[PDB]
């Protein structure tokens, strides 16, 4: 027959899938002004995406919640956004002191405050002090009667964080760099691994609030009007059970104590801050959560934890284990870290509550062994409503206890969805035409 | 400028009328209109929009696939024509101006698709009057 | 306060139609390629080389400023046991560029070296006349 | 999205400062750069007429005593020293999306 | 190099032929000399603030550069300085005359007539013109 | 794994042909000169200096290419001129040195008057062919 | 820059890339080249 001749061609659209570096894209209103928001670092970037999106229609992308690199990337970013931010703040080397603490006038808590003699950058004369210290941050010496010391001393060093910045979890907003298209999954019966149907194609991913809550998930994003529940495994035991339930469950939680401001000894150009005098009364912190919807809710997600196997001995179950850190259920609110006691939240089921909450002070950073980051609030009571998209449980009739380790599965429950593969424009095929040759 | 209306009155139900709103002086293609609709003793709802080019329509939910309108550029006219007329439709008409000028659309450039910006209004006409009764 | 439909096309749109639908959708992945704490900038570089190397391996090939062209570097049918108008009508390009990517190697070299290395000695010499 | 106001009823007298406030549920920043609220006031009987365009600006034929500001959700409207012919309703028009909606339009007396 | 900048457009196409009065020669006989390797006979000898300010400072010369010449690249137009297209104009654009905008006009005030216009030109010579033609020239061949 | 011998003569392999043969392989030359192949497979896990050198090579790439641009050359690998030699730069002729030398010593010939060559070439074929456009 | 094939050391990847896949050779037919191991300075590197 004719003779056939490679035509090259550019500008095709295919993809393979790479693993490249993606970049902060925030919001960019009121960040100058004395906001120095740490997630946005002053805007990270000051983009306010206009967040288009192409179907495609045709695609089929094998894709996989598990085995993607965007939630590795966030992990990498977020302790090295802390890491800067921990650099140029006070530390706190020159402070563990053996103390003198008596009992403080209106349970286990504050009932400490203490005292010891300090001489960080006059460097002439000690000088005796008071402060305001909880517990989870204090041990009652050898040989001494009534003497503490703080519990992180010889770890690795205890520097705080500056007030002038704040914790404050603003959406971010992951986009592409040139020659990359993050891609998006357009079925919302999407277990989690395999292919999807008709992928479409976004500049930029949708609202990422990073927040940070172990066994749960506060201020999260939701499915469509059914409950989605999606694990690796989701037989084997010693797996992350993630959950998606199509409402949101609002709670409330408050520090009624008012605590005020301070003045505590200055360092080298370093004032250093220890929470001022409580107004006279001591109310003890304390989520709130409407007990009526949290009850409507686990009966729930029965409906569509079972469908699995059989149809029969669903429970639900407390979690255990270790120190109250990994116990109690922790998160943050506004500069303030709680850690609240969820043992009545996990009552067995078949086919307004409020919690104890507990706050410390001196705070281990999230996964790293070492420093440890730290800081006394504002003056004022605290109040934050929220919400909840989300918990984290274990399997063990069949028992469900809440785990969790990792908030990369709460950030694998935001990024479910995404794919970032890299164009290779180039491309060559035959036909007939030939090069016009003299 | 000079901003009124025309067609109002009375019809029964399952009618349809069409009005005619007239503007005096500015370039009328430069600029989209509006529809408005202020019913006696409550406050206000929107009803619709046109684009300076006659190409973009939104409707309100409630008034949504019953109502028409229209653009003549050359005539400088504007019309608000209406069917499946219901009782609780019967309150003020106006029609308005956009306050800023607007530009032509847009055409992002990573995806095929034009782009009218729509903003509020400064020139209420004085307007008619249309009632749905037996 | 906006919207319209589509009107031209999407980028990648094509991604998922045939060769003969794609042929003519070239230009949206063609200019968007390039345009778009110091972890930015090693983006901004990565970006520019991954384009130069596209630009200078058309450019060796006699077929640079030209988005398509031919050459006379004759298609081997070892390559490919497909046929032609399964290929021109019925394949996507991203299925294609997993059939034909162990042959690439042998592809790239076999058109300069080939034929545009050979397409200059020939093309000075035929002066002198 | 909703927005409404409050208070409905200010029945006042010349010689004193006071605000109107109206309260948005979704938060008003376009991607130009600005917060599409629209502050106007009718006349009982009248076609309304334009207040303030932004909530920064102003419009021709406008006192100076007339004042606003606001966050992305909050926002206020304030009058000072409030004159002797203000009577009538205030309308809070918000400019984001489609529908566009009002709110009830704060009676002053 | 902006020596009409006052000038018509008209009249500024006179002085064009020099090559955009050697454009893109300023930046040759400047990258000569810009990598005078007295930065390699240093090894900057630190890393300051100036280094990091020209290192921002030559990728917006690598960048910038590209972008009119993968466009001018694009439109069947590469390296050239004067090449006409297939594209009709359209009245809707401008309706100005001919003249006027020759013989009586600047060149910066044009701009932002069009400037809203602009992009829609872009694509409209691309898929028109330079993916058109490239398929028509193809089956040209195929016989 | 395996290996046959080189049936396309790779990097740098024709340095001792003479400057009729080598010709054959400046395809391969010109092509590994950018990055060549990719180092650095994606391992960013934990400097500024490392990106100074990655950016010098493009301005090495970049300067050549636009100096075959402003020599009418841009895209080709051999194009020919409107200028003829000058004897006092090396009166060695034809046979003297293409079937009888390499390229590193035609480089140890040329190199006193290199920018003098630059000069000629930029005015005499293109700033010269400018002015034949009209 | 350095290659190093491939827990926690110095030289492992806090200084150079990872794992070296192979090293290659090209060798020369007709070239002559002078060298010196004191005008070096790969070795002051
Ligand atoms: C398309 O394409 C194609 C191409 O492509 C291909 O493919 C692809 C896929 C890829 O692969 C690429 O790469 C490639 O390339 C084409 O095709 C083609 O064609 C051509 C043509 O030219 C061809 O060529 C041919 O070749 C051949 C071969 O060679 C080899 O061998 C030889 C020998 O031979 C042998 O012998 C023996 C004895 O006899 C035999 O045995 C027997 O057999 C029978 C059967 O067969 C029976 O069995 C009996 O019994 C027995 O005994 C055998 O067989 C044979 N074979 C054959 C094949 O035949 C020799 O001589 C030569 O030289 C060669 O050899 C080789 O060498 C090498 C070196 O050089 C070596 O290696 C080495 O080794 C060592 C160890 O040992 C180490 O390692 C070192 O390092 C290395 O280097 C080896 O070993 C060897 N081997 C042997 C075996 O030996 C030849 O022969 C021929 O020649 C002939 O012919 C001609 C014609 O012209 C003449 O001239 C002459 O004279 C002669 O005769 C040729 O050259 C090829 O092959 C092909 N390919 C394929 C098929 O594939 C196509 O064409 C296209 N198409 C289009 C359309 O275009
Ligand atoms: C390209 O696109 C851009 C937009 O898109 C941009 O680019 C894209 C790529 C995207 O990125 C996009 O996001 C970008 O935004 C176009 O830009 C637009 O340009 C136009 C100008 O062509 C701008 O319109 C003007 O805007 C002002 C207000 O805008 C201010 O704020 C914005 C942003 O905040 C600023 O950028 C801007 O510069 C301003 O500061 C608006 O007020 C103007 O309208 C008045 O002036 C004109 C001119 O007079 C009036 O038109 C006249 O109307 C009369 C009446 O009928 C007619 O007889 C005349 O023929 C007509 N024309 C002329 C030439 O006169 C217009 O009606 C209005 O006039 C005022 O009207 C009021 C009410 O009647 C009146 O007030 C009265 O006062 C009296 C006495 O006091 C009494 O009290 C009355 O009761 C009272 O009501 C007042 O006195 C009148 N004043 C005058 C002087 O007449 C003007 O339209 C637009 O803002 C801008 N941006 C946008 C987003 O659209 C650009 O145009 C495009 N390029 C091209 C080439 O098209
Ligand atoms: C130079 O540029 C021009 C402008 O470019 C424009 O702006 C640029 C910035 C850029 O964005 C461009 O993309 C953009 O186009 C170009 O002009 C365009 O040309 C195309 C042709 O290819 C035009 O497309 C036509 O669109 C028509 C309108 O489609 C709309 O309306 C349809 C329904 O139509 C509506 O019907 C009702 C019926 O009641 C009308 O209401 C009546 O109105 C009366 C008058 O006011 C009166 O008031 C009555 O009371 C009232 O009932 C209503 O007015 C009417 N709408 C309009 C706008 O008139 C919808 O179905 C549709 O979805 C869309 O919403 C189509 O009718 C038309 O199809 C017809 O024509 C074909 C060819 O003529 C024919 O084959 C078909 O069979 C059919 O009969 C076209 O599709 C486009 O509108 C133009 N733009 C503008 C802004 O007008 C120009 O092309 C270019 N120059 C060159 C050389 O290319
Ligand atoms: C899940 O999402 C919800 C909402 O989406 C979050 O709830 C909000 O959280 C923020 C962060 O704490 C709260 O912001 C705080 O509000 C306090 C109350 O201010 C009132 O008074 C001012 C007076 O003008 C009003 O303007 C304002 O609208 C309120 O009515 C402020 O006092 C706080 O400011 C403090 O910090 C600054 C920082 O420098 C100090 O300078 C100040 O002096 C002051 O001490 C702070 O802005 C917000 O109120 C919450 N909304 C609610 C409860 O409805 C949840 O936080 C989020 N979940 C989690 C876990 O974070
Ligand atoms: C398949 O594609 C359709 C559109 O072609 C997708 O429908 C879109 O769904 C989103 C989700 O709310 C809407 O905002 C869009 O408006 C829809 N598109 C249109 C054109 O209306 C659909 O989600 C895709 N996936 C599945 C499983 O059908
Ligand atoms: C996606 O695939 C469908 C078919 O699976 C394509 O639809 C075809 O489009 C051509 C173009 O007019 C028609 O001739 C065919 O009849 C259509 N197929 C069917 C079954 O009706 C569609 O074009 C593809 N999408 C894109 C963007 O090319
Ligand atoms: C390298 O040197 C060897 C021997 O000196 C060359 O082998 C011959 O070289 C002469 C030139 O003096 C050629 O005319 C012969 O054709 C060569 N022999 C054969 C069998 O081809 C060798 O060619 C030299 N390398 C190069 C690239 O020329
Ligand atoms: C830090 O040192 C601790 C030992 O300190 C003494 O023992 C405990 C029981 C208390 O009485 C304390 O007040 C005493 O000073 C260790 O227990 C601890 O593990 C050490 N921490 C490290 C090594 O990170
Ligand atoms: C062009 O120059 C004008 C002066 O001459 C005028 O030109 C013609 C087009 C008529 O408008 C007539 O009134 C005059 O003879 C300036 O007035 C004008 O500003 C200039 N610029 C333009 C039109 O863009
Ligand atoms: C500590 O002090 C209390 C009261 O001062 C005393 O009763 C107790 O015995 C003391 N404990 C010691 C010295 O270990
Ligand atoms: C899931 O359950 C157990 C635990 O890993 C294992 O035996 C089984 O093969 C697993 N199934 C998979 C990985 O598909
Ligand atoms: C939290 O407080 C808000 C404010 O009144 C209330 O609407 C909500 O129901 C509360 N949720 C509880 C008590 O669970
Ligand atoms: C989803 O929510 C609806 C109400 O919004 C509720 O009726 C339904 O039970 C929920 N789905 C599941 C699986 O509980
Ligand atoms: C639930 O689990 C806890 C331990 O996590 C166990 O003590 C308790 O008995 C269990 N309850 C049921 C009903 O299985
Ligand atoms: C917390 O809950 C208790 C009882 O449910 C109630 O008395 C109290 O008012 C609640 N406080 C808040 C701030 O919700
Ligand atoms: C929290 O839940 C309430 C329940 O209606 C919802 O209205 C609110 O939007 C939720 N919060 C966020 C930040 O979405
Ligand atoms: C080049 O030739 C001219 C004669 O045309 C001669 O004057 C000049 O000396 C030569 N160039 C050099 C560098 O010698």
């Amino acid at each position: 027959a004719e003779q056939l001749w490679v035509t090259v061609y550019y500008g095709v659209p295919v993809w393979k899938e790479a693993t490249t570096t993606l970049f902060c894209a925030s919001d960019a209103r009121a960040y100058d002004t004395e906001v120095h928001n740490v997630w946005a670092t002053h805007a990270c970037v000051p983009t306010d995406p206009n967040p288009q999106e192409v179907v495609l229609e045709n695609v089929t992308e094998n894709f996989n919640m598990w085995k993607n690199n965007m939630v590795e990337q966030m992990h990498e970013d977020i302790i090295s956004l802390w890491d800067q931010s921990l650099k140029p703040c006070v530390k706190l080397t020159p402070l563990c002191v053996t103390l003198n603490c008596t009992d403080l006038r209106n349970e286990g808590g504050e009932i400490k405050n203490c005292s010891f003699n300090i001489t960080t950058s006059m460097r002439d004369k000690v000088q005796k002090e008071y402060a305001l210290f909880y517990k989870l941050d204090v041990v009652p010496i050898k040989n001494d009667n009534t003497s503490y010391r703080l519990i992180s001393c010889n770890t690795s060093v205890i520097t705080q964080a500056c007030p002038k910045v704040s914790f404050e979890p603003i959406p971010i907003h992951y986009c592409a760099p040139a020659g990359f298209a993050i891609l998006k999954c357009n079925d919302k019966k999407f277990n989690g691994t395999g292919p999807c149907t008709n992928v479409s194609t976004v500049q930029c991913t949708h609202g990422i609030r990073p927040v940070v809550s172990t066994q749960l998930l506060l201020n999260g994003s939701l499915a469509e009007e059914e409950v989605v529940i999606r694990s690796a495994n989701f037989t084997d035991n010693a797996k992350i059970i993630i959950v998606q339930l199509n409402k949101s469950v609002e709670i409330n939680c408050t520090r009624p104590n008012n605590n005020t401001r301070k003045s505590i000894h200055i360092g080298p150009g370093r004032a250093f801050y220890t929470t001022g005098e409580i107004i006279g009364d001591i109310r003890q912190a304390h989520c709130n959560i409407s007990g009526t919807k949290w009850n409507d809710t686990l009966k729930q997600i029965v409906v569509k934890l079972k469908e699995q196997f059989g149809n029969k001995t669903i429970v639900f179950n407390h979690s255990s284990g270790g120190d109250p850190e990994i116990v109690m259920h922790s998160f943050n609110c506004g500069g303030e870290f709680f850690y609240c006691n969820s043992t009545q939240l996990f009552n067995s089921t078949w086919n307004t509550i409020v919690l104890p909450c507990r706050i410390k002070q001196i705070v281990n950073m999230w996964q790293e062994v070492g420093k440890a980051m730290y800081a006394p609030p504002i003056k004022g009571q605290i109040r934050c409503s929220s919400n909840i998209t989300g918990l984290i449980l274990i399997r063990d009739t069949e028992i469900f206890r809440p785990g969790g380790g990792d908030m990369r599965d709460n950030w694998r429950s935001e990024l479910y969805k995404y794919k970032v593969v890299k164009i290779e424009p180039l491309g060559i095929a035959p036909t007939k035409a030939k090069r016009r040759v003299v | 400028v000079q901003l009124v209306e025309s067609g109002g009155g009375v019809v029964q139900p399952g009618k349809s009328v069409r009005l005619s709103c007239v503007v005096s002086d500015f370039p009328f293609s430069k600029y989209p209109m509006y529809w408005v609709r202020q019913a006696p003793g409550k406050g206000l709802e929107w009803v619709a929009a046109i684009s300076g080019d006659a190409w973009h329509v939104v409707y309100s939910n409630s008034v949504q696939g019953r109502f028409l309108v229209s653009r003549d550029n050359v005539k400088n006219t504007l019309y608000l024509e209406m069917n499946s007329l219901k009782i609780e439709d019967t309150a003020v008409y106006r029609c308005a101006r956009m306050f800023q000028e607007s530009g032509p659309p847009r055409l992002d450039r990573w995806s095929g698709r034009n782009y009218y910006y729509y903003s509020g209004m400064d020139v209420w006409g004085q307007g008619t009057t249309v009632t749905v009764s037996s | 306060a906006v919207g319209i439909g589509a009107v031209f096309l999407g980028f990648l749109g094509a991604a998922g139609s045939t060769m003969g639908a794609a042929s003519m959708t070239l230009t949206v992945q063609a200019r968007l390629l390039l345009s778009g704490g110091i972890k930015q900038l090693q983006a901004r570089v990565l970006a520019v080389e991954r384009y130069l190397k596209d630009q200078q391996l058309l450019g060796i090939w006699g077929c640079s400023g030209k988005l398509i062209c031919t050459t006379a570097v004759p298609w081997n049918t070892s390559w490919s046991n497909k046929s032609y108008n399964q290929i021109w009508n019925n394949m996507t390009w991203m299925e294609w560029e997993r059939e034909i990517d162990n042959y690439t190697s042998l592809i790239y070299t076999l058109i300069e070296d080939s034929q545009n290395q050979q397409e200059k000695n020939e093309q000075e010499l035929l002066e002198l006349d | 999205i909703v927005m409404t106001q409050t208070p409905l009823s200010l029945s006042v007298t010349p010689g004193q400062p006071a605000s109107i406030s109206c309260k948005s549920s979704e938060s008003l920043r376009q991607s130009n750069g600005k917060t599409s609220l629209y502050w106007y006031r009718q006349k009982p009987g009248q076609s309304p007429q334009l207040l303030v365009f932004e909530v920064s600006n102003r419009f021709s034929g406008v006192s100076d005593r007339f004042v606003g500001s606001g966050s992305g959700t909050d926002f206020t409207l304030r009058i000072s020293r409030v004159e002797a012919e203000d009577v009538g309703f205030y309308y809070c028009m918000q400019s984001k999306d489609f529908p566009l909606t009002f709110g009830g339009g704060t009676k002053v007396d």
